[PDB]
RNA sequence: CUUGAGUCUCGUAGAGGGGGGUAGAAUUCCAGGUGUAGCGGUGAAAUGCGUAGAGAUCUGGAGGAAUACCGGUGGCGAAGGCGGCCCCCUGGACGAAGACUGACGCUCAGGUGCGAAAGCGUGGGGAGCAAACAGGAUUAGAUACCCUGGUAGUCCACGCCGUAAACGAUGUCGACUUGGAGGUUGUGCCGGCGUGGCUUCCGGAGCUAACGCGUUAAGUCGACCGCCUGGGGAGUAC
RNA sequence: AAAAUG
């Protein structure tokens, strides 16, 4: 587990880090638990909505069938 | 006809039925089958088994057609999911992509009410 | 809700001192000021009850300090209210 | 005044009209009173999934500081512009004056 | 505003007004007045030639600019204005070189607002443009079916039209009917609905009310006798026909349209 | 869950990688759950079943921790 | 007078509310291409759809409704309730330092406001679902359950209605009384050690008819309110 | 599948 924006100051997830991003989401684009990826509720709730932003900019895709 | 070495299956797989088409690159159909067209009518109709003699059946109908690889679309919950790959595997065709295509939505429309059995 | 700047304004107005925070008249004043405000609020969202709840406890607020300045001193109340523009 | 993070999207077909956009769009802001505290231009990209039928878009990321009747128009200028094709304006607790990601 | 009437005589107690304060309560512009006498229905024949018209009450025509090419000059709006001739309100607008012109009112419009036409003209309510000017989706009112000839369409109180699509050189438009037309997308429009969309809430109250607008009593077919219509006739209420105009063509459902010079602009029928 | 086969990679082991792709996305459960219109009410009672249960199975699985069966 | 109550300063988390915009998935419909004899449905069927070319598959378009994953005995709200993303307007809560007011408090008959779903009125909207209704089954019958269809309605604006097992079947406020493991959200110091707010589970004394409750009490007390007095008749009649 | 009553 280890939550790896507790373990680096991270204000918030920047929906522009498209890098970092892709580490939380699955091949087939969905959110992946903050169970399996150890995350904190709060940078969990803070990586779905950079998650759905980038999905919005087509930074991310929604899903992998698009 | 013309032909094509390079199509697309899609496998149709109800709870009810399977139905398998095999189109080419651009969706234009080929040959179908199903299990329910296939010598199964009822309990035997939603079968693996049934699904399988459906698959082999469709690659049957478009033999004419040169079709050596296959893209297969794998679409809904039913029992000939897998049943279907292998038998179009079996028939020579090369598989080189399987992906499923089950509409899934991002919750959408009100499904029908539960069935009180 | 009501800006630092408006805030600090109607303390240094009513109060005697930009400390003077929590006198009647300061908070009388700042209460009045967020009620008026959110009357065009209200003549447009005529549906946000959720808000409305937080704008009448403002009234009662106001209500229960103006007359605790009513039984205090009741020279303090009439400069007050009429300063505020209030009935009562 | 309010921080805003500004990305818009431009058709690939009006890529070379971008430079003009991105003056006009900081010279309403600035003629505001505003402060531009970044500005990228990210250039084409590769679209995640295809709007318009299109599979690519010129990206531009501003930070600015404006009051909001000026940012109301600027997104009105974007709902009317038809080489916009998306547009996303957000709200900043202070000004971003960095290095995005992207760059 | 609707306003209910109290019930204090009989021919009181169901009418239901509209209105508005926003109104002119002098005189209209006199320069655009005409006069416009009444018809009784009758043609040059002097024949009824559509039933149910006299009497009522006199009325001036307000010359009102449906065509709106005065293009590049901003005008004003000066008042809105009562227009007996139809159920849209009019609005009295005066152009900066001083020229004054009565347009209809659209919703929203008011007093001191400013509007325009041309190509390069603003998208906003009140504003007149070429359609292929304005954004495929916006909501639209009197407009040109010809480029030029002025606006035919969603001109009533309330009505409007969507351009849903563009394609070349014509729009398809969705008309209030629900049909969908197209038109070349040089013909203008207006942006906005028409105003008064409360219009269709009044209740007229009593018979008086229609003969004031000059509609005359209908007789319905039954109640007549068979040399004067296919419905007449009968030892008490009897039918037994399948209705029909009093010419004796179907009158539930029989489709009358024939214009076979205009079925290529119809992409779908009102449906 | 798009599988592409690799060379040299038969046909069952693709197979193999399409179904862990389905179940990973869970594609069956996603079908089977909104086969049927499940209530607010119902669904709200399923979840706290679902919590209650897994939280009584661990109390019974570390309490029989400590118990001897012989 | 400052300890209860409140004001100010900085900040924090939140599906709190109102308005507006927008994104992607999907269903349905419409047009067309490929294609051919089935589809659909059930316990089994049939009704139904299909050679006037369905179903399947691909493209283009229309429209309404809801926002997968995230997501959690997670969060917010007085309660009812609230879930994509973005903006605008707005309510509350909490924390740390202080500064300020100086009992300004608690509760509340009557009153007033809010108040799920269904329902009602006017005007819109209508994809999906679906009371009624129709047909097919099942059955001794089957005004049902099951199937194929399907209209109010579900949606929007405004008004009305004022009720729910509107439940923790537990009124509000305050004080006091061993513990344990968690969740969530602040904050001090230096992973550890503290210290606040909300919350889930277990449990001690005590309480309880028992079941259980158990510092978020159903324990120990105080303030004020609501309510009960055998079952039916009846939350009915007038 | 159906499956009432004493
Ligand atoms: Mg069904
Ligand atoms: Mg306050
Ligand atoms: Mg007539
Ligand atoms: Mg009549
Ligand atoms: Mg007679
Ligand atoms: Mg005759
Ligand atoms: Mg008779
Ligand atoms: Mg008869
Ligand atoms: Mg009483
Ligand atoms: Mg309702
Ligand atoms: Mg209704
Ligand atoms: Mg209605
Ligand atoms: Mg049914
Ligand atoms: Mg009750
Ligand atoms: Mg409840
Ligand atoms: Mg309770
Ligand atoms: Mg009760
Ligand atoms: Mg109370
Ligand atoms: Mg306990
Ligand atoms: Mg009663």
């Amino acid at each position: 587990k280890f939550c790896r924006f507790t373990a680096e100051g991270v204000q918030e997830i920047d929906y522009k880090d498209i890098a970092t991003l892709k580490n939380y989401i699955t091949e087939s684009g969905k959110i992946v638990p903050s169970r399996i990826t150890g995350t904190r509720a709060k940078y969990q709730r803070q990586l779905a909505r950079a998650i759905k932003r980038a999905r919005y900019l087509s930074l991310l895709p929604y899903t992998d069938r698009h | 006809r013309k032909q094509v070495s390079d199509g697309v299956a899609h496998i149709h797989a109800s709870f009810n039925n399977t139905i398998v088409t095999i189109t080419d690159r651009q969706g234009n159909a080929l040959g179908w089958a199903t299990a329910g067209g296939s010598g199964f009518r009822g309990s035997r109709k939603s079968t693996p088994f049934a699904a399988q003699v459906a698959a082999e059946r469709c690659a049957d109908a478009v033999k004419e057609y040169g079709i050596k690889n296959l893209e297969v679309m794998v679409k809904g919950p039913g029992p000939g999911r897998e049943s279907t790959i292998r038998a179009l595997n079996a028939a020579g065709f090369r598989i080189t992509n399987i992906t499923d295509v089950t509409p899934i939505p991002h919750d959408g429309c009100r499904p029908p009410k539960k069935r009180r059995v | 809700s009501l800006s630092t700047e408006a805030t600090a304004k109607i303390v240094s107005e009513f109060g005697r001192d930009a400390n003077d925070t929590g006198s009647t008249e300061v908070q009388v004043a700042l209460l009045t000021a967020q009620i008026n405000h959110l009357q065009g609020h209200f003549a447009e969202h005529k549906k946000d009850h959720h808000s409305r709840r937080g704008l009448l406890r403002m009234v009662s607020q106001r209500r229960k300090l103006l007359d605790y300045l009513k039984r205090k001193d009741v020279a303090r109340y009439t400069q007050l209210i009429e300063r505020l523009g209030l009935r009562r | 005044m309010r921080h805003y993070e500004i990305v818009f999207m431009v058709h690939p077909d009006q890529s070379e009209q971008v430079p003009g956009m991105i003056e006009r769009y900081t010279a309403a802001i600035t003629g505001a009173e505003g402060k531009i505290h970044r500005l990228e231009d990210w250039g084409r990209r590769q679209l995640a999934y295809p709007i318009n039928k299109l599979h690519k878009a010129h990206y531009v990321l501003m930070n600015v500081e404006a009051p909001q009747e000026v940012i109301d128009e600027l997104e009105t200028t974007f709902r009317f512009n038809d080489a916009v094709i998306r547009s996303m304006v957000m709200r900043t607790k202070h000004a971003v004056t960095e290095a995005s990601p992207m760059v | 505003a609707v306003v209910k009437c109290k019930p204090t005589s009989p021919g009181r107690r169901h009418v239901v007004k509209v209105v508005n304060p926003e109104l002119h309560k002098g005189k209209p512009f006199a320069p655009l007045l005409e006069k416009n006498s009444k018809s009784g229905g009758r043609n040059n024949n002097g024949r009824i030639t559509t039933r149910h018209i006299g009497g009522g009450h006199k009325q001036a025509y307000r010359i009102v600019d449906f065509k709106r090419n005065k293009d590049g000059i901003p005008a004003v709006v000066e008042r809105l204005e009562y227009d007996p001739n139809r159920s849209a309100n009019i609005a009295l607008v005066l152009y900066k070189d001083g020229e004054r012109r009565y347009i209809l009112a659209p919703k929203g419009l008011k007093a001191g607002d400013q509007i325009q036409s041309g190509v390069d003209a603003a998208i906003k309510p009140g504003n007149t443009l070429p359609m292929r000017n304005i954004p495929v989706g916006s909501t639209v009112h009197n407009v040109e079916m010809k480029p030029g000839k002025g606006g035919q369409l969603a001109r009533s109180a309330g009505t409007y039209v969507q351009i849903v699509a563009r394609d070349g050189a014509y729009v398809t438009l969705r008309l209030r009917s629900g049909e969908m037309r197209k038109v070349e997308a040089d013909c203008r429009a207006t942006l906005g609905e028409v105003g008064n969309a409360e219009h269709m809430l009044r209740v007229l109250g009593k018979a008086g009310a229609a003969r004031w607008r000059g509609v005359r009593p209908t007789v319905r077919g039954t109640a007549m006798n068979p040399v004067d219509h296919p419905h007449g006739g009968g030892e008490g209420r009897n039918f037994g026909k399948h209705p029909v105009t009093p010419w004796g063509v179907q009158t539930k459902g029989k489709k009358t349209r024939s214009n076979k010079r205009t079925d290529k602009f119809i992409v779908r029928r009102r449906s | 869950p798009v599988i592409k086969v690799r060379e040299n990679e038969p046909f069952d082991v693709a197979l193999r990688r399409f179904k862990r792709s389905c179940e990973k996305a869970g594609v069956l459960a996603e079908v089977r759950r909104r086969e049927f219109y499940e209530k607010p009410t119902t669904e709200r009672k399923r979840a706290k079943a679902s919590a209650v249960k897994r939280h009584a199975k661990k109390l019974a699985r570390e309490n029989a921790r400590r118990t001897r069966l012989y």
